[PDB]
DNA sequence: GGAGAAGGAGCAGAGCG
DNA sequence: CGCTCTGCTCCTTCTCCTTCCTCTCGATG
RNA sequence: AUCGAGAGGA
């Protein structure tokens, strides 16, 4: 019930100025703040205090403090995040990078 | 798991981008060319021509959330973009 | 142990003599792979011919290697090699231990114990005694 | 601040929305799996109007005089009138439309009859009319059987998902619930025969076009929806606004708490 | 000792080599690199079991450039020594402070310090073998050796042999 | 010119991953390093002239890999090591399936 | 920069350190893009 | 050389003090740097990152180009607290039985079994701390929950524990019967904690052991992390880290000297804090307490934390966003005679930005001519790259008329017509403000845009500046064109409406033109038809 | 200076003796 | 019903928190 | 060169 009420509140604020943004954009945002079984803010005490990759979290608003916790608990990052691959300088798993291309030798022979 | 692939048979615009870029890069590196040349020197443009005639010998490995994957041949994919 | 096909294959403690037979078979297949494009002296030349018609003569070190392994092969006749394989493996002997006995000369259980420390302690001497002279007779047949 | 929250949300090839950890945020993107670039406002005629007007615009009766189909509309005239088999089909269509009418009354309590839905049916039909200058002063060759079954056939091909299991199929039906209601509204037997006097060739062209249009409109996998949604809220946020700051930050201590009691 | 194991090697192909004839070429490139190789883990790599049925496993185009990766799996025949192992080898060369003997594909240095105390170098012989004891060991003769630990190197692999034992004597 | 945060946010929305990588690597900060498989620390002594490699503290000479990372990133890990944090980098995902 | 030397000044501070100042002048003509 | 791979996962942890010694290639002993040019072997020696022209870099040669630095080793006289974990040490010691190594509570208490059941390590540790912190005694005999009359003889010490308090950089414990806790004592306590307790406390056996939270030896970063400074006339002014390390060595040497010579107990106590102070400030020069390490110039010392923390640090200032080459910035201006996806690029810019085209049989002739023109002319190139990496510079050579190109060579071709380029109007508020256009070279120093494209950019021709980015790889060119090309964003997901449209005079003109009253004489019409490039020749 | 985390301190009721 | 014990409620502390670019200027080792 | 401060834009 809170989620739907949250959407209604956000929509009114945006619509009050006469602008218009598609429904799905709010739906995603309002959803994200509630997937954790509660009203998780998007501040330093909300989204940041997640269970995601530490290397990703450390770039938001607390960096050195987070790194210390990660070392102490020997946390591990799967590098599946976007920012993680940005730091490592690799192709992020997004858009053109969410899949792999391979060469089919069978078709290669056929194309002759 | 080629049987019962659950992904779309249409080529998402993103694979269209990478395939054209990828194949274009191969052509620029003097890779064998499958289609006849019509005076077309821009390596990207040949790739678009090749994609039109389904002469690109590449297969897309789409990944799923759990780490599994499905393989789609460029021939199989439906180009509607 | 596990192979790359996901099969839990145990360590293949392949014997010296049977190796050359596999190498022979493998080398013939290479020649066949080119084509579509026994006494120790006989086998030594036979493998020598196989390598020369399957390679470019570059790895002569391996040519010398296979020649010398043939010079010291003990169970050459593959058909009779199956006997020594069954004689040792049927007893549950550790395959690494199987490799040495099927690849090294031995006549007595004490001799087998003497050469192999792992056998000095827990091996059943009676089985070696029965097998070793059976293998010693088999070895003489070559 | 907003972007970092949603930075890692994307649509995977199974048409689901997950963050970097793989947690599922929305099982189907935007509750319809439809891209925002291929959606536009359209009317839902079945919601508004008086019940009599609704029945007049949709109900067809081949047996009575209240809603007789004018024989001049089609090459087949009295051959259709009196045919109980075709009457049964019309009853099924009207039955479904009645359910949609009362159903949508619950979805949209305020009665608004305009929402963004993919594939502009109205525009496609006009393109059909001008496609080969269909003569709207002569009887057509359509049959109620072709009209009714064609609509059902199209609904089957509106495939957003591909899983053959029941669970996926159940979502597939729920994915195109609202859109299919629109389709039935503007492809009803009466309206197509009277308002939009299409030929059989023209009608088949429209149906074949809608599916092609719809499939292109489905959201593409790998889309970085998260940031896209974050920016789309950030951009208008530059133009209330302190309230938005008061929202994104939970800030239990609000400025002007209030109630609305009915 | 000799073993059978499934080896995997990653080959990279330049795009120009993406003609139909690549498949045979890929196999050709595999054989030259794998055949006759050295390593501290598996020692010497001798040959590939099942030359055919090679698991090409599709070419993964590297995003960086046009070259593609090939994860090729295959059975291989390898030699791995073990401390205390017994080998019926032969003498390759004679020397004053030991002998160069042949152990599988491997060379073993049988130091005089690990030979019978009664066996002494005799420079007057040709080849310069030891004959001061009953263990006459020359290049043309046979020698069974005991591997006193393996000493692997980047370019090759060798070990230390011994003869001062109740076994692993001459011939 | 600074390709700041919002600049990369736009690329993410467009989904042009390859361009984003190209801007962050080919344009600047390109750097090749070596790493130990046993331990994920850039401690490899890369005797390129001799084609010799070693990770003192592991006595490893076979588990050496080449990795391309931003030069700026390379500092971050070193400073983290100076902080007594061990950013072990591994080229093989532990989770198989 | 692109211009000509207008006046070169040579002097010293109270510390006796020799200073050189060079005034270079050039004519700027309204081009495309100049703000007005 | 070695196999090429890609990073798959990152595992964090703490250095093992033995490992640090194993990693290091040289022990740092002297705070002194020099005499005139020779260097003390015990600090920043050639075995670390060598200075330019010195191909040692621990026998790695390659100068600074293709060789990183290597870490040093410092043996602290006494253990010191790690600043980042001081709070965590407080919690852990509040949970351990203080000279037993066991936990104040055990599995025989139902409350932990719920806590020990938590899969999340962090919450597990927090939940345990909330309970054990109230347990002020570790009695040996603990009554069993199943059998109240039966007790479990677990607590080894059987004594009480003091209330640990944070005192600056050290801990003070109030015994319920008060003294400063010894750093060495804590190390002993941690070394007595079983690996079973590590897991319950959220520690990893092989990556994070509680004892490792206290530093016994310091890794010394190599010069590249703290570069040699020669800003003035061969003046040092070394980076703060270099000077800060020297202070640590001075404190370390003094502490070792004092303890060794005469053991003036009280002096040792102060020297212990000084070493604790210098190392703490070195790692973090901003603590809760007053102590603020100041540089000789008077400014605060830039500790490691400052370098990373905050914007312009080592994360947001160099990793997330970084300065890039192959870019330009200038002033824009409208141009009706240019299509949407096009842009005007001044010759003065196109003559500088370059693209590494690859020589192939399909374009060797055109590239050859470009090299013949040379960088002086617009349609030319700057560099010819041989297969070996011989970056020939056409700017400083007459070889432009002599070089014969070879397949596989790269040519730094100038920007030419139709080459895609990515634009941006700072700030990049939303997606639409970053789009890809096509290049048409114009002879004046500004960027020409079609009027109607300013609506998405939110741009204005009152002097607004606008950036340009050039792709380099053939892959990126295709990726930009097929995803970021102007026409692909005509319809925006922002509001489901065409973001671009006819604006300003063109919009005003149309109203008059389509007005029912407007008629056009023949003479005028003939001109109009010709302007329409798509006219079919039919009047 | 604000807002949230954190830690002490006092208190009152429920069970105990 | 006092003793005790315990959790609850109250009441102070105690941190740590905000696009892009181009010029000039004084001051340090 | 950096840092610090300032002015001015987008
Ligand atoms: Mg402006
Ligand atoms: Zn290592
Ligand atoms: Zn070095
Ligand atoms: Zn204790």
């Amino acid at each position: 019930a809170g989620r739907a009420a949250l959407y209604k509140e956000v929509y009114n604020v945006i619509a009050s100025d006469g602008s218009y943004v598609n429904y799905r954009h709010m739906a995603l945002l309002v959803d994200v703040m509630t997937t954790q079984g509660g009203l998780t803010s998007v501040t330093r005490h909300g989204f940041n205090r997640s269970n995601t990759g530490a290397l990703m979290r450390c770039s938001f608003e607390e960096t050195v403090e987070i790194l210390f916790e990660a070392g102490a608990s020997a946390e591990l990052d799967d590098c599946r995040g976007v920012s993680e691959n940005v730091i490592l300088g690799q192709m992020a798993p997004i858009g053109t990078g969410a899949f792999d291309v391979m060469i089919d030798e069978e078709s290669l022979v056929k194309y002759m | 798991p080629k049987d019962q692939r659950a992904t779309t048979p249409y080529m998402t615009k993103y694979e269209r981008a990478r395939i054209l870029g990828t194949r274009a890069l191969q052509i620029s590196m003097n890779a064998p060319v499958f289609v006849d040349l019509e005076g077309e020197t821009d390596p990207l443009r040949i790739a678009m021509k090749e994609l039109a005639e389904k002469k690109i010998p590449l297969v897309i490995r789409r990944y799923l959330p759990d780490g599994s994957f499905e393989d789609w041949s460029v021939e199989e994919l439906i180009v509607d973009l | 142990q596990i192979n790359h096909q996901g099969e839990e294959e145990e360590l293949i403690a392949l014997n010296l003599s049977e190796a050359r037979l596999v190498i022979k078979e493998a080398l013939v297949e290479r020649r066949r792979a080119f084509k579509r494009s026994e006494t120790r002296e006989k086998e030594l030349e036979s493998i020598d011919v196989l390598l020369e018609q399957t390679t470019g003569g570059n790895n002569k070190d391996l040519k010398n290697t296979m020649q010398y392994l043939t010079n010291f092969s003990r169970f050459r006749d593959q058909e009779t090699v199956g006997a020594v394989i069954q004689l040792l493996k049927s007893t549950g002997l550790h395959p690494f231990e199987v490799a040495q006995l099927g690849s090294l000369a031995c006549d007595t259980a004490d001799e087998a114990k003497t050469l192999i420390p792992s056998l000095n302690n827990k091996i059943s001497d009676d089985e070696l005694e029965r097998i070793l002279k059976e293998l010693s007779n088999l070895e003489t047949l070559y | 601040r907003l972007v970092k929250a949603l930075e890692d949300i994307m649509v995977h090839y199974d048409n689901t929305t997950r963050n970097s950890l793989g947690n599922v945020i929305q099982f189907i993107y935007g509750e319809d799996g439809m891209d925002a670039a291929h959606i536009e406002k359209q009317s839902l005629d079945t919601i508004g109007g008086s019940d009599a007007a609704f029945e007049k615009r949709y109900r067809v009766d081949l047996l009575n005089t209240d809603h007789t189909l004018d024989p001049s509309l089609l090459e087949s005239g009295s051959e259709i009138l009196g045919d109980l088999k075709l009457q049964v089909l019309l009853d099924e269509e009207y039955k479904q439309l009645v359910k949609d009418r009362k159903f949508l009354r619950e979805v949209f309590v305020d009665g608004e009859a305009n929402w963004p839905l993919p594939v502009n049916i109205r525009r496609i039909i006009q393109n059909a009319q001008q496609t080969f200058h269909i003569d709207h002063t002569k009887p057509s060759d359509l049959t109620i059987k072709d009209i009714v079954l064609g609509v059902k056939d199209l609904q089957e091909n509106l495939l957003v998902l591909r899983g053959k299991n029941e669970i996926i199929q159940n979502a597939q039906r729920d994915a195109v619930t609202l859109f299919c209601c629109l389709l039935r509204s503007r492809l009803a037997t009466r309206r197509v025969l009277q308002e939009y006097r299409l030929t059989k060739q023209a009608f088949d062209w429209v149906l074949s076009n809608i599916e092609a249009q719809f499939l292109r409109s489905v959201v593409h996998p790998g889309e970085m929806v998260g940031v896209l949604a974050a920016q789309s809220i950030g951009e208008p946020a530059t133009q209330g606004v302190p309230r938005l700051k008061e929202i994104l930050n939970v800030a239990k201590n609000m400025k002007t708490p209030s109630l609305t009691v009915y | 000792m000799f073993f059978i194991k499934d080896l995997s090697l990653n080959i990279t192909l330049h795009p120009s080599f993406f003609g139909p004839r690549m498949k045979q070429y890929l196999k050709t490139k595999l054989l030259e690199e794998v055949e006759g190789s050295c390593t501290g883990k598996f020692g010497y790599i001798l040959c590939v079991l099942d030359y055919d049925n090679i698991d090409i496993q599709r070419g993964r185009i590297l995003p960086t450039d046009g070259s593609a990766e090939f994860n090729v799996k295959y059975r291989a025949v390898v030699f791995k020594p073990f401390k205390g192992e017994v080998v019926d080898g032969t003498v390759v060369s004679c020397s004053q402070h030991g002998f160069e003997v042949q152990v599988g594909p491997m060379k073993v240095f049988v130091t005089k310090h690990l030979m019978p105390q009664d066996l002494t170098f005799n420079a007057g012989s040709n080849p310069p073998s030891y004959q001061s004891s009953e263990d006459v060991i020359t290049i043309k003769s046979r020698i069974r050796v005991k591997i006193e630990g393996c000493i692997s190197q980047v370019s090759s692999i060798h070990a230390i042999g011994s003869i001062k034992e109740d076994y692993l004597g001459a011939i | 010119l600074r390709f700041g945060e919002m600049e990369r946010d736009c690329m993410i929305a467009h989904g042009a991953a390859s361009f984003l990588k190209e801007r962050l690597m080919e344009a600047s900060d390109a750097f090749r390093v070596h790493i130990c498989g046993i331990c994920g620390l850039m401690t490899v002594i890369a005797k390129l002239n001799h084609n010799q490699f070693e990770c003192k503290g592991c006595d490893n000479k076979i588990d050496i890999y080449q990795i391309h990372i931003p030069y700026a990133a390379k500092l971050l890990f070193q400073e983290l090591m100076a902080m007594n944090i061990t950013p072990r980098l591994y080229t093989d995902r532990s989770r198989d399936f | 920069e692109n211009g000509i030397v207008d006046q070169v000044l040579v002097t010293t501070n109270q510390d006796g350190l020799k200073f050189v100042k060079v005034r270079v002048r050039t004519t700027k003509i309204p081009q495309i893009g100049d703000k007005f | 050389s070695a196999p090429l791979r890609t990073v798959k996962e990152v595992q964090f942890g703490l250095f093992s003090p033995e490992e640090v010694r194993a990693i290091s290639v040289a022990k740092i002993r002297f705070p002194e740097t020099m005499q005139t040019r020779a260097k003390i072997g015990g600090l920043n020696d050639p075995r670390l990152g060598s200075i330019d022209r010195n191909l040692k870099c621990q026998t790695c040669q390659e100068g600074m180009n293709e060789c990183p630095g290597h870490f040093g080793h410092i043996d602290l006289a006494k253990p010191v607290f790690h600043v980042g974990f001081i709070a965590k040490i407080k919690k852990v010691c509040e949970c351990v039985c203080m000279h037993c190594g066991k936990l104040l509570l055990d599995e025989h208490n139902e409350l932990m079994r719920q806590a020990l059941a938590i899969k999340d390590s962090k919450k597990r540790f927090a939940a345990i701390w909330t309970l054990c912190k109230t347990k002020m005694v570790c009695e040996t005999d603990v009554p069993s929950e199943d059998d109240p009359t039966q007790l479990v003889s677990r607590g080894g010490c059987g004594n009480t524990q003091p209330t640990i308090r944070k005192d600056g950089l050290k801990l003070v414990g109030s015994w319920k019967k008060l003294r400063v806790l010894s750093t060495e004592e804590i190390l002993n306590i941690f070394k007595h904690i079983s690996v079973k307790d590590f897991t319950s406390l959220g520690f990893n056996e092989v990556f994070s052991r509680p004892e490792w939270m206290i530093l016994t030896c310091l890794p010394v970063p190599p010069p590249p992390v703290r570069p040699s400074i020669s800003f003035n006339e061969s003046q040092r002014g070394e980076d703060d880290l270099t000077f800060k390390l020297a202070d640590i060595l001075k404190a370390n040497i003094s502490l070792e000297t004092l303890e060794h010579n005469g053991a003036p107990h009280h002096a040792i106590e102060e020297a212990e804090s000084l070493l604790q102070f210098h190392v703490a400030t070195y790692m973090d020069n901003d603590i809760a307490g007053q102590p603020q390490a100041l540089q000789k110039s008077g400014r605060p010392v830039k500790s490691i934390r400052a370098r990373l923390k905050g914007k312009e640090g080592r994360i947001r200032g160099n990793l997330m966003g970084k300065r890039v080459d192959f870019s330009a910035r200038t002033v824009i201006s409208g141009d009706p005679n240019l299509e949407l996806d096009q842009v005007g690029v001044p010759k003065s810019i196109a003559k500088t930005l370059t693209y590494p085209e690859v020589v192939t049989p399909y374009n060797i002739d055109r590239l050859t001519q470009l090299v013949r023109n040379g960088p002086n002319e617009h349609p030319g190139a700057k560099y010819v790259i041989r297969d070996s990496g011989d970056r020939i510079d056409l700017r400083y050579s007459k070889r432009a008329g002599d070089i014969q190109l070879q397949y596989g060579w790269k040519v730094e071709r100038h920007i030419m017509d139709n080459d895609p380029v990515l634009f941006n109007r700072q700030p990049s508020l939303h997606k639409m403000s970053m789009m890809a256009h096509r290049v048409k070279v114009i002879p004046y120093s500004t960027f020409r845009l079609n009027l109607s494209v300013t609506s998405p950019y939110n741009a204005d021709f009152d002097g607004d500046e606008m950036n340009l980015h050039v792709p380099q790889s053939e892959e990126t060119r295709a990726e930009l064109s097929q995803l970021c090309a102007v026409p692909l964003q005509i319809v925006s997901p922002q509001s489901n409406k065409p973001c671009m449209g006819i604006v300003q005079d063109t919009l005003c003109g149309i109203r008059k033109l389509t007005l029912r009253d407007t008629f056009i004489e023949l003479d005028q019409v003939l001109n109009m038809l010709y302007w329409v490039p798509d006219w079919d020749g039919v009047i």
